[PDB]
RNA sequence: UGUAACGGGGCUAAACCAUGCACCGAAGCUGCGGCAGCGACGCUUAUGCGUUGUUGGGUAGGGGAGCGUUCUGUAAGCCUGCGAAGGUGUGCUGUGAGGCAUGCUGGAGGUAUCAGAAGUGCGAAUGCUGACAUAAGUAACGAUAAAGCGGGUGAAAAGCCC
RNA sequence: CCCGGCGAGGGGAGUGAAAAAGAACCUGAAACCGUGUACGUACAAGCAGUGGGAGCACGCUUAGGCGUGUGACUGCGUACC
């Protein structure tokens, strides 16, 4: 548990090296309205398909 | 291009903040929109307002057209760190970091 | 600290 | 003035044909590692690969003298257990014919990236035929 | 120091350094282990020395052609004007005016000149005598300091 | 063209007209020098040595500049017992420049 | 009266880290490390000035080997040779000899082996 | 714990004996140039030597000679709002502690030479005070009585209201 | 004036010699954390240096060596009190 010695700034960037977020980049197109959105998921004005699915 | 957009003293640890920030870097400027729009972090959020902020003082200030515009040298170094006192096992005491950052982002048009 | 306890005692050893 | 330092870049490498068939393992081997490290050229640098390319064929037909034919163990350890494997050198020409010439040589080479990058130079073979005619390697009697 | 002898925690058992007091030298909030006190730093000199030392910055002042003998001297009104006018026409700007008379009307008016100090010839001081560019002395100065240097 | 030759206790090998670094010796700054310690005078026909101070070779010398080398820090340190010594040098040198190898 | 060491420590402490300037880790940046650093190389330089010359010396030696088992003597011989024949040139400039011009250092080969004979 | 009682490759001489010639091999010696100390010396003289000999690894310790900071006298003198200190780099310079000049910030102070007094030079004392790393975005988010849906306020509602 | 929540915070404008003087405020060192440029590094073992040293990118006068940074490889070297 506890350390020998402290490790390095170098060690703490090869560790975060991994650590790095993915973005998705790949917002797609509706087909009736045209807003941006994300795979399989409805828009903020619940355009799903070109279909009004939340009817709200 | 000048007429940067800096953020002082961030409620947020200054790591997560720049985790956020990596994934914009040099990209166009709708795209950090799409990308900040969908990054489900509140630093994502709390970046994606100085961002706005930016695009507005493009538009207000400077040389807009925000079609032609990119999002070129953003940073985030650590700010001051509150002090507060945890209470912990054995009467013995110790000190957590309420941690802010600055949010500089620095937009230009060429 | 206002306090610093006792240490833990150690193996016996004796 | 400077003295002279060589460049990776203008060394001017050469590739040769050596004859293993009927010669003394050690002294042939040595002899080798002298050529590949570069000894006889007069522009050799301590920290710049001055080698030449060497072809070493009919590499099984090596020989020792006296009783080093069946009792010159070639020791290797795994990195395990504690299963030390070990090979004579009859069992060692009969299976794998350039590891002779190949551990004769790399025991006469100094450690390091150096070393490693001259010995990429050794073009041992098994047989009388080899593949690399397209650059005449001449032969280098001894 | 304002504080208590008090051991601030234990001799042993804690993981900090070892801790007698608070006023002590190497902790905040207290200071200088040997502490400077009102001495005298006045030190003796021999009365033959000083005197000698006397002698010795007369006999410079002799041949540096820094000593001007003059007759009697004295200023008509205690005005600081006519001093200053009679130092210009003997051009005097930085002399030591070394009389044995002391009276009221060159003490007055010599005050507020900074160059321009006005001494008794008893009580000389050889700081004086070196750092002024010019000492301008009276016959009766002389007589008097012939005297008490002897 | 090459020649050898020693200044300084130490063989130098030379080509006409370059500005060689060698020892300060007890020259002014715009006087010229001869060297009769010449070891070696090399061109289409070779002519080595048997002996020193061949036939008659001579070197003459262009004497330019007389500057101090770079500073050098000797740092003395003898580990655990209390002891360091910390001493620069400069070195005297001279650039002179050939004028001739004479055979 | 009370001197403050506070512009004196910062020259002293400049001093070192301008030497100690591009060294791995904290061996540039923090001075308890960097001084040190300072004193070690030190030593290694002081070392490497007598070492400089020994590996530049038998460097000369291996050219000339080298040269000369490329026109065929091998070295003791050739050192005996040049000592018979009175030849106070040096390891340095006879090596510098034999990487660029052979010709120079074949005829210096052949008094060597008339020297010997 | 693995060859593991030539360093290793390996060697029937690349082992040993007797003999010889060379080479390698220290910071030892010599060659060059420079600094410091000691006693004599040609005779120069409050001063370097045409020269000569010799010394110069060093703890505890002794002797000698210097550098840097504050303040005082010198000094109501000098520099200075066309730019002082502190900070920050570069380039010279002394055997050395350091000094000199200058690019940038800064904004009104610093001090030549010679003497004096030190709270006079930090790498350590499980040294103290303040700040920031490290472990590390790791444990944990504090009784395993339990939340699910809709509407409302709001920039945002699992925790606010019904 | 604009973004942002009739927030916090920021950017223009203006006051001001100066806002590289914004109430966290004269000057703002180091430790620590980055951003932008140059070089090296994903077959290579160790007080991470020193000496040699190929290559690369920047600048000077020259019509070529230096100034400075990285420094592959290489001999030696197992920190301070």
């Amino acid at each position: 548990a506890v350390q020998q010695n402290k490790p390095t700034r170098s060690k703490r960037g090869m560790r975060r090296s991994h650590d790095a977020l993915t973005a998705v980049t790949s917002l797609s197109v509706d087909k009736t309205s045209g807003e941006k959105h994300l795979r399989h998921h409805i828009t903020a004005d619940g355009y799903y398909r070109g279909r009004k699915v939340i009817a709200k | 291009m000048e007429t940067i957009a800096k953020h002082r003293h961030a409620r947020s640890s200054a790591q997560k903040v720049r985790l956020v920030a990596d994934l914009i870097r040099g990209k166009k400027v709708s795209q950090a929109l799409d990308i900040l729009t969908y990054t489900n972090k509140k630093a994502a959020v709390l970046v994606k307002k100085v961002l706005e902020s930016a695009i507005a003082n493009a538009e207000h200030n400077d040389g807009a057209d925000i079609d032609d515009l990119k999002v070129t040298k953003i940073f985030v170094d650590e700010g001051p760190s509150m002090k507060r006192i945890m209470p912990r096992a054995k009467g013995r005491a110790d000190r957590i970091l309420k941690r802010t950052s600055h949010i500089t982002v620095v937009v230009s048009d060429r | 600290p206002v306090y610093i306890p006792r240490p833990r005692p150690p193996h016996p050893r004796l | 003035m400077k003295t002279f330092t060589a460049k990776p870049e203008t060394v001017k490498r050469d590739w040769y044909v050596v004859d293993a068939t009927g010669k003394t393992l050690g002294r042939l081997a040595t002899e080798l590692a002298r050529r590949l490290r570069g000894k006889h050229k007069a522009e050799y640098t301590p920290h710049v690969d001055t080698g030449d390319y060497i072809i070493v064929l009919n590499a099984d037909k090596v020989a020792v003298t006296g009783n080093k034919r069946t009792d010159k163990v070639y020791y290797h350890h795994t990195g395990h257990i504690g299963g030390i494997k070990q090979a004579t050198f009859e069992e060692m020409i009969a299976r794998r014919p350039e590891r002779v010439i190949e551990i004769a040589v790399k025991g006469m080479l100094p450690k390091g990236p150096l070393g490693r990058a001259m010995f990429r130079k050794l073009k041992v073979y098994a047989g009388n035929e080899h593949n690399h005619a397209a650059q005449q390697p001449q032969v280098l009697d001894i | 120091v304002t504080g208590s002898g008090k051991k601030p925690w234990r001799q042993k058992g804690t993981g900090r350094a070892r801790s007698g007091s608070i006023k002590s030298p190497i902790w905040r909030s207290g200071g200088v282990t040997f502490a400077a006190r009102p001495q005298d730093h006045s030190q003796k000199v021999n009365k033959k020395m000083y005197r000698g030392a006397l002698k010795s910055i007369l006999s410079e002042l002799v041949r540096q052609d820094r000593l001007i003998v003059v007759e009697k001297f004295s200023v008509e009104a205690p005005k600081t004007k006519l001093l200053a006018q009679k130092l210009k026409d003997m051009a005097l700007e930085d002399v030591l005016i070394i009389t044995g008379e002391l009276d009221e009307n060159l003490f007055l008016a010599a005050r507020n000149l900074h160059k321009v100090d006005v001494r008794d010839a008893t009580g000389i001081d050889p700081v004086s005598l070196i750092a002024f560019d010019k000492v301008v002395m009276t016959a009766d100065a002389v007589k008097q300091v012939e005297e008490m240097l002897a | 063209m090459y020649a050898v030759f020693q200044s300084g206790g130490k063989q130098h090998r030379v080509s006409e007209g370059q500005t060689v670094r060698l020892e300060k010796l007890d020259i002014a700054t715009g006087e010229t020098v001869e060297f009769a310690e010449v070891l070696m005078i090399a061109n289409g026909e070779e002519v080595k040595i048997g002996v020193p101070f061949v036939d008659g070779g001579v070197i003459k010398a262009e004497v330019v500049a007389h500057g101090r080398g770079e500073k050098v820090k000797i740092v003395k340190f003898r580990r655990r017992k209390h002891y360091r010594k910390q001493q620069g040098h400069r070195q005297w040198f001279t650039d002179v420049k050939i004028t001739g190898i004479s055979a | 009266a009370r001197v403050k060491r506070g512009v004196i420590a910062r020259a002293r402490h400049k001093k070192i880290l301008k030497q100690a300037k591009g060294y791995y880790g904290a061996r540039s940046r923090v001075y308890r490390v960097a001084f040190q650093a300072v004193i070690k190389a030190g030593q290694y330089a002081y070392r490497d000035r007598r070492q400089r010359k020994r590996q530049f010396r038998q460097l000369w030696i291996a050219r000339i080997n080298a040269a000369a088992r490329q026109n065929g003597i091998s070295y003791s011989k050739f050192i005996n040779g040049l000592k018979k024949a009175s030849v106070e040139i040096d390891r340095k400039i006879l090596a510098d000899i034999a990487v660029f011009d052979k010709v120079a250092f074949t005829a210096l080969v052949e008094k060597a082996k008339a020297a010997l004979a």
